[PDB]
DNA sequence: CCCACATGCCCTGTGTCTGCAAGTACAGAACTAGCCAGACAGACTGACCTATTTTTGTGAGGGGAATCGGGAAGTATCCATTGCTAAGACTCAGCAATGCTGCAACTCTCAGCAACCAGCTGAAGATCAGCAGCCGAGAGGCCCTGC
DNA sequence: GCAGGGCCTCTCGGCTGCTGATCTTCAGCTGGTTGCTGAGAGTTGCAGCATTGCTGAGTCTTAGCAATGGATACTTCCCGATTCCCCTCACAAAAATAGGTCAGTCTGTCTGGCTAGTTCTGTACTTGCAGACACAGGGCATGTGGG
């Protein structure tokens, strides 16, 4: 029901400005922000801000000020992010998703990704990189840096695919998520364990905080199948 | 069966019906995918609350009784229904 | 001794005993006192014969001998007081008042 | 010359003829449709009485009567005869629904 | 069958009191019968607040009065005021 | 607090037209419908029309039709009357006088009236003139000639001043008037009762009917203190 | 000397008084006007200081809501002045 | 005896309401109109209050009897019970 | 003279643990006390009235589910159902 | 045995105990549930703990210290689903949501 | 200003048809008559908290004079809606088959009430330091006028 | 578009007050435990009613056209609103004081809920019948396009 659709790859010489739409579908426009996620195999996933569209109103991290400028459009229902002075450190995957006002909420639908290429809190993911059987037990671990109240997420992306909510809330499952992944911890000690493996589960397990302004996201950790 | 695009089904000529019932003499050509947006909305909302007391009653079929419940939370009293 | 209704005791057409049934039925207080139904009956009795006795001279009006939700609606709606109370409601298969802003009308 | 009914004037005969009638001014198979349509993105395999969508249609009429009377006032007070989206908003939204 | 209960003979008996000649159609049956349901109700819910709000237990003619009065608009409250009253005092009297 | 303000007398020429205002205060002014009542001292009290303000819904005596328009004004709370192709038979005092939409209530407030001067259900009063003490018990009767469902009302009218409502539902007391006076009777026959009479008591008593479209006034009677 | 240009001061003082939460009408008349009104339906009544206060912030509400509708309509007919007509129209959108 | 209280709204009251509301041009007429729905609004709230604090057999008005009439009315307040 | 009994000290307790170091004053304390009472009755009458439409005497954690369902909207109904879950389940097994 | 609210046992701020009297004195039903009372204390604090985190958020971005009114009708009025829960609700001495109509901007 | 001919919608008619009004068994709820025990009423009493007062200093409101700028009335174009035709088409109203669901009407246990008890929670009420309001002097923002 | 002279805030800073977060004590409401019973689950089996299909007669939609009217732009004027200054007058804050009200505690009664019995009123079903819907036709207001 809920979509999120996006534009295609954008070659863009450099100096100039672009823009890309999120048109989004399926829910009631204003009652969600859209937040924009950028993604560099140098520095994994970044936030760079969000939209409401109940109110127009936006917030920015502290490094993306002024190189990121965000509108929404409410008659079309499409929110769109502008870049201006596209840097050589502007080639990457920006990814538009949805998140509820509630602060529990967390970032639960994604857009395919639009492939744009020029011509605090840190969470720190104990495993880097792990391997396991068809029918084992694996457990991942997000130390934070500060205190965050439960406000964790967890995430898994498929090579060249958008991000899959598992978690929220640091212990609750996600929307037709199996009960095979349990989330636990709180305060600065957070843990996802899958209970028994499949082939589907190679991928890259992503934790994200939201309890404060900037929201960070975990180093990653890809988990390799038999 | 599965239903695709009924909101269509709310002719051109109904909604000019409607206007007209409600005392407007000349009918904008925008009017119409307004009015449809409009009716959709209001269906959407009454028929969700209607379902939520269907289920509650642990019920298959949504009854008069429950779109009149449904109706009347909202304070939008039906006479006639129960 | 003979029973007597509350109600012919009252001098009502309406049931002071279904009346006081549905106060102690509904959950309304933990007790309710002897007068409370029989004035319920009253009031009740009062505002359905003033909104018949309407809706009956609307349909004579009409050269009706059988009132409809039509004349129901013309009887409510053509009276501030009953228009006030019933504000929020509809009334099914009763129509609106005929009425036609003076803008839209022909000028000569 | 065949007889031509001056703009205008047939709508007044409308107006008349449907502020007069009770009868309801939407098809009752493409409203059970919608409702059906509608109601399949809350659960499915439903059922619905027929007084049931007959009591929503005469909700949905009845206001739907109500918003054309709102709108057809901010339409006048825009000093104009014509309603418009813009007008339907500004109804919708002092009547507490934008 | 489970005994319906409508209030339709009532309002028959007050139709042929106020219009003998005068009849009625199952529509405005429902109707009338929606109405009577809808005021009791709204008259009830009235004063089982008025007793919780006076830390009363009871719902008294007092507190049917007091809703009535808080519920209906110029002469209705008035004209009913006066019919309960005297309804009230016709059965007091037996 | 309720008043109802009229001109003063007023002097027109056959074959004329006039205008006379019913300013009133001291209510919702739409909420109640406002009665014409002329009276001569040939014909007594009669019932010309009235117009209701909340939809300006006029109804009109079959005698007086065309003779009297009747018009509402919103904005300074008037309402005013208009006689047409004014005969020498037009020569009396007009009175325009207040009553609710319920079908019980009545004419409870009049105005002064105006005197202008040019230059069916019969319902009998027994009693045409009456004398008696001043602490004695009298009665008066007014029989109708159709079934009137206890829609009649008895008026106390002083000599060049306005009528004043005393029983209203043929039982029911007024506003402001002592226990001493008592209607009673249904249907066909109704009886007004004054107690303990005083010297103020020496008026003209009316006995007026509205179960029916047009409302017809009693004949009168002429009641003697000592 | 120094002038503000018609439309300035106006704008200043919507945002100056868009920002305040404090009343914005006199304690001292808006009581004489309630008791005044209050007279009319029992004589020698009394009042709490809180029950003036509630009824004051009350109103106050209800102006602000009732002249926000009233700005949008007089914007719908395509003017920055806000007329009685606008008032009414509102008022009768809204259903009072 | 309180006599003509509506005029002590005064204009400065109203332009501050109205620049609340986010009004930049008000018209003359609009004083009058403004205290007559205020005063509308008023005897419609005081009426239920006065009410409630007649059936309580009271003879003071209470904020908790203001904010029943409020609440009876659609227009509930928070802040005073 | 007579135990008041407001919400002050459970908004407190609640406030101290999702914003440990920020107070609040007495308006605002009045004001979230009303808040409370105010979603309670809503809630409270909600489920009362799902429990007379389907006939029944009690009041249970399913008609307080299916109310909060009916007068939350959107993601608040969903979350305050996630939230009503958990504690009963918690609260069952003591 | 030791006495054990039932607020600790159900990991609850609010009175289970205190809410239940209220439901049993408030004339709702003829019986109240065991269950309800929990539901209801889990509901009403998952909302005030919301409203307050909100309010809590707006008094930083103000850098004060304390939650007031202003904070409170900040925090609710900018949240779609709270501006619908408490649409008819006036917040006292929370004044307005700064909004100035773009026409009546100067060009 | 006054005529059309042409059409609309209103009134009048008898033939027909469905829906309202009336008669019966029949069962379930209401009335009666005790009896019981509690919620509320009548007459105390302390005592807040409302109201009518006097005084003071200052902040707001009101009445004016002038000028800008917005709203109102008038014009002239154009684009967009109504009115109409005939052609397709989707709705309706009637029939009849099936599988589904919403009940009714009996069992029983398990949950909730009730009513007693002690003891721990939460209220009223003192006391106090820290945050928020104030004053005042200082920065950069934007407005207005001139060029 | 660009520069310079008021005056108007967000921003500091440092005080001073009063309002919040805290500790103390008690009085009353919650929990623990027992034992009881009545409500709601669970499972049968019935009758109803929602579904789906099929037909085929008719009314209602749609599309395309052509040509009137109304909406929206523009300009000009003039009217009614803003700003500002001054001055005066009402508000607010204060300390007070009295008489009126509200509320709290006891006590005695009358009125409500609870019970088990009996009958009579209300419902449900089934009936004939006539208010009102049909279609079919005279006869009148006003229609739009003449003259």
């Amino acid at each position: 029901e809920v979509q999120l659709q996006q534009s295609g790859p954008e070659l863009v010489e450099p100096g100039t400005s672009v823009k890309m739409p999120c048109k989004a579908s399926g829910y009631t426009f204003t009652s969600y922000t859209i937040q924009w996620v950028k993604q560099t195999p140098r520095q994994g996933l970044e936030w760079i801000g969000y939209i409401y569209p109940y109110n127009a109103g936006t917030k920015y991290n502290e490094k993306f000020k002024g190189k990121a400028t965000l509108t929404s459009d409410k008659s079309s229902s499409t929110v769109y992010m502008e870049l201006s002075s596209l840097t050589s450190e502007d080639s990457a995957v920006y990814y538009c998703a949805r998140k509820s006002s509630r602060l529990r909420s967390t970032l639960d639908y994604w857009g395919q990704g639009t492939s744009v290429t020029v011509s605090d809190i840190k969470m720190t993911q104990s495993p880097s990189s792990m391997h396991a059987s068809l029918g084992e037990r694996v457990t991942i671990t997000c130390k934070a840096s500060q205190d965050i109240r439960s406000y964790l997420s967890w995430y898994q992306q498929k090579p060249w695919k958008s991000p899959k909510t598992l978690i929220y809330y640091a212990t609750s499952l996600a929307d037709g998520v199996p009960s095979r992944f349990s989330g636990s911890g709180s305060g600065q000690d957070f843990s996802l364990t899958i209970n028994n493996l499949e082939s589907d589960d190679t991928a890259t397990y992503y934790c994200l905080q939201h309890g404060e302004s900037p929201y960070t996201f975990g180093s990653g950790t890809k988990l390799e199948i038999k | 069966k599965v239903l695709r695009d009924n909101i269509q089904g709310i002719t051109k000529p109904a909604i000019r019906r409607l206007a007209r019932r409600g005392g407007v003499k000349r009918i904008s050509g925008l009017i119409y995918e307004e009015t449809r947006g409009v009716l959709k909305v209001f269906l959407e909302n009454v028929i969700r609350d209607a379902v939520t007391y269907t289920e509650h009653a642990k019920r298959k079929t949504v009854t008069a009784m429950d779109v009149v419940y449904a109706l009347k939370r909202q304070g939008r009293t039906l006479y006639g229904f129960g | 001794a003979k029973a007597k209704s509350r109600s012919s005791r009252a001098g009502l057409q309406f049931p002071v005993g279904r009346v006081h049934r549905l106060l102690r039925k509904g959950n309304y207080a933990e007790r309710v006192g002897a007068g409370a139904p029989v004035y319920m009956a009253a009031v009740l009795e009062y505002l359905t014969a003033e909104i018949l006795e309407l809706a009956g001279n609307a349909a004579r009006d009409n050269k009706k001998t059988r009132i409809i939700p039509r004349h129901l609606q013309l009887a409510i709606r053509n009276d501030e007081e009953l228009n006030k109370l019933l504000g929020k409601v509809t009334i099914a298969q009763g129509g609106v008042l005929p009425n036609i802003q003076a803008v839209l009308l022909p000028k000569k | 010359k065949p007889h031509r009914y001056r703009p205008g004037t047939v709508a007044l005969r409308e107006i008349r003829r449907y502020q007069k009638s009770t009868e309801l001014l939407i098809r009752k198979l493409p409203f059970q449709r919608l409702v059906r349509e509608i109601a399949q993105d809350f659960k499915t395999d439903l059922r619905f009485q027929s007084s049931a969508v007959m009591a929503l249609q005469e909700a949905c009429e009845a206001y739907l009567v109500g918003l054309f009377e709102d709108t057809n006032l901010c339409a006048i007070h825009a000093k104009r005869v014509t309603i418009m989206p813009k007008d339907i908003q500004l109804a919708r939204r002092i009547r507490g629904e934008r | 069958r489970s005994r319906k209960e409508s209030y339709s003979i009532y309002v028959y008996k007050v139709l042929k009191q106020v219009h003998p000649d005068t009849g009625i159609s199952s529509k405005a049956m429902g109707i009338m019968n929606s109405f009577v349901n809808d005021i009791f109700e709204r008259i009830a819910g009235e004063a089982s607040r008025l007793a919780h709000y006076n830390k009363r237990s009871t719902i008294t003619s007092r507190e049917i009065q007091t809703a009535v009065r808080l519920l209906l608009p110029g002469e209705l409250a008035k004209h009913a005021v006066s019919e309960g009253t005297k309804a009230v005092t016709k059965y007091t009297s037996s």
